[PDB]
RNA sequence: AUUGGGCGUAAAGCAAGCGCAGGCGGAUUGAAAAGUCUGGUGUUAAAGGCAGCUGCUUAACAGUUGUAUGCAUUGGAAAC
RNA sequence: GGCGAAGGCGAAAACUUAGGCCAUUACUGACGCUUAGGCUUGAAAGUGUGGGGAGCAAAUAGGAUUAGAUACCCUAGUAGUCCACACCGUAAACGAUAGAUACUAGCUGUCGGGGCGAUCCCCUCGGUAGUGAAGUUAACACAUUAAGUAUCUCGCCUGG
RNA sequence: GGUGCAUGGUUGUCGUCAGCUCGUGUCGUGAGAUGUUGGGUUAAGUCCCGCAACGAGCGCAACCCUUAUCGUUAGUUACA
């Protein structure tokens, strides 16, 4: 039960992270197998630069990438060591028959995405730190960031075989049935030393009023 | 409770 | 004039032998007229005492609250009291929560002021249904908050027609040690009040007189023209 | 202004299926100068319960004067069949009492006093007994003033 | 459980009443002082206890100084 | 509702007779309370003796009922229930509250006696309830018929 | 491979039902009561009235999509 409201909140209310179209739907398998591999490259490898989203756009045997992070240094580095390596990886995952270009962008107020929130909470909990202090500092950080009401939930163990002692906090407004909230959702799987931990983050980022179409 | 002043 | 015999003309009559013993303390021996009655000598001496006390309290720019909740008479009376002089008042059943906790009601009053500014600004932003809902929540705010809508400092003195009628207000006043006056009866509580005025409240003829006396007590301190306690003549009052 | 902790007890509420662990907290707040108060709070987490209990205790401080840094006379403090007797003694040997009782008396800023509990052993009726016992007395000079007889003492 | 308990509902009020003895005993006056408290004398070993000293190189140890409480008797207060 | 120490006490009539109350310038003059021991009474059931036994119904018999019923249902039904004599002396024998006494808010009651005198209504002395302060308590609540305040005595309990 | 009371994610269930809670205060020794309660209207703890209560979060309602009335835009491969 409690069907997730994130997936219901895409398409006519948010913007697709992957925009693409091609000819007759036979290579859709190929283009998909490609582009989610590029997408998961960042989510698997780089968990220290606080990358918010990666926009892949492909159209008529073309491809162009927008990457939005919080620390451009980790994706650039001294002597441009990072850009060449990521370019080599993308070349390895893209083939030698199509174009390849991208731009490095830094976006202000990067904390608006719950994905990096979940990543930071996973880093904190997997740092041999008591959960209480870490998540208290996390909620302090998300409230000082100017965001609206917040809600978090932790599952799995606390290195103890029980799920009857987990904690969720409710702050601010959380209307999910209200189709104007622009509420962001994220989740992360942190492998603790005793099992699997699922951390889920709901954040409210202001209600879009006087609007009837997506933008 | 004598007066305030 | 001050505590002159002309003013005390009708202040007797109350519940039938329903008398709290702790107020034979300030009540005459048992009356023989099948109702509980009141005498007027302890009355006007205590009236002079409370008169001068609350007068010089209000000279120091004190914070004063008014309340009245009985069916219609005291409500219109306290409306008059509010209308001649700007002062905190209560017209309906106060739901409590100022002396025990005012910081919570601070949000309610602040939102009242913000929304009043909103109607002062808004012209046609809300449709007919939205406008009527807005005016209705304004009335909700008014009927319980519009008399205490101009203060952040808690009042230190208040009137009441009966402590038993407003035991909520009595208990809230008992949170602090602020003085309080009361139109007292033989069935009231003396130990939970600070200033006692044992007088008839079943008959409005005495209620109007006593409220006008306390009104003059709180009026001359504000330099506003007084009504009685200095007028040689008397004006007839009757409920209608 | 030390605000020593006294005791923790675990309680929960029962609903239609499942029990909600809303454990309670009790704290005693004292300045070690004469002001003393207590606070019991209910919350789902320790820190918020501590905040509420400390707020309640600090709001309910009660003043007691210092008579040579000890209880000036022997008196019983009783509340709900819980009674602790307070008896004076020479000065400068440390008060022998319960841990909570010692915390209360140091929050009162006093010295060595003979104490002994009798009867029930639930913390809350002892704290009621202690508060009643430390407030029930009146100063010897004060009782002299209110007495008809006048004495230098 | 005289110091220092309870018995309506947690354990206990006899099913109920009369009632020798015993227990507690109205007010006012007088006597005496048996009880009481008190003044005095004698008694109740020492040791040990308590405190101080000395001597063991020092606590432990021994002696040393006084010290209780109970009893008999003499003389008084009538508050009871 | 009243009466009585309680169980209990209700057709009427007659005999004996107790306790109780109001005012008692009534009278001697502490004769006052308690009560280990002691005495008496003590619902119903039941024991024995002698009767009768309308009706009921322990046990029991028959028919239903059922998983079966010697239970819940129905029909009979010994004893007993009734009377007298003794015995038997237990009951949630309850105000789950020992007795005796003094004082302590208040209000609505009810009834007995006195006086006011058409009643009612009034107060006064009591018995008998409810409500409800203070006090007490773990709370229920008691609360002028104390479980508030106290006094003397008797009985009783030391976890299950 | 095993190990669903280690678990995560995900999902059915009560149940498309309105209740579930928190911050403040009030009463009580506290669990707790309180709002959330009572009367109306409902799908509603939706709202109103009052109520030692006051607010607030979750859900309910609604902002979403489709159908049905009309107008404009564009007119073909509908059509014609």
């Amino acid at each position: 039960q409690k069907v997730n409201s994130n997936g219901l909140r895409f398409g006519i209310n948010k913007n697709w992270i992957s925009r693409w179209t091609a000819n007759s739907h036979a290579q859709t398998a190929k283009w998909l197998i490609e582009d989610e591999k590029i997408r998961n490259l960042f989510f698997v490898n780089y968990r220290n630069a606080q990358v918010s989203n990666v926009e892949i756009e492909r159209t008529q045997a073309t491809v162009d990438v927008f990457v939005y992070a919080a620390q451009p240094a980790f994706l650039i580095g001294s002597e441009n060591k990072n850009i060449q390596k990521i370019t080599k990886q993308i070349k390895q995952i893209i083939g030698r028959t199509t174009n390849l270009d991208l731009t490095i962008n830094e976006i202000g107020s990067p904390m608006l995405s719950a994905r990096i929130i979940a990543r930071d909470l996973a880093n904190a909990i997997e740092a041999r730190v008591p959960l209480r202090t870490a998540m208290r500092q996390s909620l302090i950080k998300v409230l000082k960031a100017g965001a609206n009401g917040i809600k978090v939930l932790v599952s799995g163990r606390l290195n103890g075989a029980e799920i009857a002692r987990d904690k969720m906090y409710i702050e601010g407004n959380m209307p999910l049935s209200t189709l104007r909230a622009d509420i962001d959702y994220a989740l992360e799987k942190a492998q603790t030393t005793y099992g699997v931990i699922g951390v889920k983050v709901w954040i409210n980022r202001g209600m879009i009023y006087t609007k009837g179409l997506n933008r | 409770m004598g007066n305030f002043d | 004039s001050l505590a002159k015999l002309g003013e005390m003309r009708t202040h007797v009559g109350m519940v039938k032998r329903y008398w709290n013993p702790k107020m034979g303390f300030f009540i005459e021996p048992e009356r023989k007229h099948n109702n509980d009655h009141f005498v007027l000598e302890l009355q006007r001496q205590s009236l002079q005492t409370a008169y001068n006390y609350v007068k010089e309290v209000a000279q120091n720019n004190g914070q004063i609250l008014f309340v009245g909740t009985k069916n219609d008479y005291v409500k219109k009376l306290v409306n008059n009291i509010a209308k001649r002089v700007d002062v905190a008042f209560i017209t309906q059943r106060w739901l409590g929560g100022t002396l025990t906790n005012f910081k919570t009601l601070s949000i309610s009053i602040n939102k009242l002021n913000k929304l009043v500014e909103k109607q002062a600004e808004n012209a046609a932003d809300l449709t007919k249904k939205e406008n009527l809902m807005l005016s209705r929540e304004i009335e909700r705010l008014e009927k319980f908050f519009g008399g205490v809508k101009s203060l952040k400092r808690l009042p230190n003195l208040l009137i009441v027609d009966d402590p038993v009628y407003e035991k909520n207000a009595v208990a809230e006043a008992n949170i602090l040690r602020i003085p309080v006056v009361a139109l007292c009866n033989t069935n009231t509580n003396p130990e939970l009040v600070d200033f006692i005025i044992p007088a008839n409240n079943h008959q409005p003829q005495s209620t109007c007189l006593l409220m006008n006396l306390l009104a003059d007590a709180v009026a001359e301190a504000k330099a506003m023209p007084t009504m009685f306690a200095y007028k040689p003549d008397e004006e007839i009052q009757i409920e209608i | 202004f030390e605000e020593r902790i006294v005791k923790l007890k675990r309680i929960s509420k029962t609903t239609k299926g499942g029990r909600n662990m809303r454990f309670s907290v009790l704290v005693v707040v004292g300045n070690r100068k004469g002001k003393i108060g207590y606070g019991i709070a209910k919350a789902l987490e320790v820190p918020n319960a501590i905040k509420k209990a400390i707020k309640a205790a600090h709001n309910s401080l009660h003043t007691i004067e210092i008579h040579k840094g000890s209880i000036y006379h022997e008196v019983i403090g009783r509340s709900g069949a819980s009674r602790v007797l307070l008896k004076p003694a020479p000065q400068g040997t440390g008060i022998i009492a319960g841990g909570a009782i010692r915390a209360i008396i140091e929050l009162a800023g006093y010295s060595d006093i003979y104490t002994k509990n009798l009867g029930r052993n639930t913390p809350i009726n002892m704290i009621h007994a202690t508060m009643d016992g430390i407030l029930k007395q009146l100063s010897p000079r004060r009782v002299a003033i209110l007495r008809n007889k006048n004495l230098n003492e």
